[PDB]
């Protein structure tokens, strides 16, 4: 047990793309999505 | 369209849409709109004849009028034919079909063609927009053939429109694929398409089956060609 130190320190080597690197990654474990039953509503 | 013409000192200034709720609600098209300046371009002002040089020249009423009495007065029967044009009012209509009947001819014609076979012209509802404009916001499903209703008909394709939009009607086109401003299910071009759907060998017949309200609009356009009674 310590508080003398920082432990959020893992955003200090973030790139541009690490946001949308872990949607990429996380885009498997999603269940399907819902349809409205069109493809857009100006169909 | 019913529109106001708004005049000053004996001069056309504008044209305003005036309310219609079965016919053009409150809008109107461009050339409703501003095509009045035409009014004032290449306008006919006086009779004319040809002269001895055979150009035409401005002439009194009296001299015109006795002329084509007398050309009028020599021939008869079939030699005496009149074509009517785009605008034309009813009561010019039926003052000519009268003095080429006191004549004994009857070649009265329109330029725009519409087939003769069968009924033809003997029954109105064979030339009619049966269905009317306000009850296009009824139907489920209409088939367009051979017709681009944005440019012929601006106003009835913003009454399709709003039911496309409203109503969630099904729109399908046979013919162009041009532009309506709304998706619709192109069927093509080919108008054999039309007996394929008649025949039921096509998708398309089974869903004007099922629908309760079905309407088939067919443009005067398409009856223009050669095979317009096919």
């Amino acid at each position: 047990f310590d508080n003398s130190t920082y432990r959020n320190l893992q955003h200090h080597e973030y790139s541009t793309y690490t946001f949308l690197d872990l949607n990429v990654e996380l885009s498997k474990f999603r269940m399907p999505q819902p349809s409205s039953g069109r493809q857009s509503p100006r169909h | 369209s019913n529109i106001v013409v708004s005049t000053r000192t004996g001069e056309v200034m504008r044209i305003l849409p005036r309310m219609h709720e079965d016919i053009n609600e409150e809008w109107i098209s461009d050339k409703t709109r501003f095509a009045y300046d035409g009014l004032k371009r290449q306008r006919l002002t006086q009779p004319m004849i040809r002269n001895e040089k055979g150009l035409l020249t401005y002439t009194t009423w009296e001299d015109a009028l006795s002329r084509v009495a007398g050309m009028l007065q020599s021939f008869q029967g079939n030699d005496v034919a009149a074509i009517a044009g785009g605008l034309v009012d009813a009561e010019a209509l039926v003052a000519l079909k009268d003095l080429l009947n006191r004549v004994d001819s009857d070649s009265l014609c329109t330029e725009e063609v519409f087939p003769t076979a069968g009924a033809g012209t003997d029954l109105r509802s064979n030339y009619l927009l049966n269905t009317t404009i306000a009850g296009v916001e009824e139907a489920d499903v209409i088939l367009l053939v051979g017709t681009n209703p944005r440019f012929e008909a601006p106003l009835f394709n913003a009454r399709i429109r709003k039911s496309w939009l409203h109503n969630d009607l099904k729109v399908a086109l046979i013919g162009s694929p041009v532009d309506l401003t709304y998706r619709y299910d192109h069927l093509g071009d080919s108008p054999k398409i039309l007996q394929d759907i008649a025949s039921g060998n096509h998708p398309f017949s089974q869903i004007l089956k099922e629908a309760k309200k079905p309407m088939v609009v067919l443009g005067s356009s398409a009856l223009q060609r050669s095979d317009g009674t096919a």
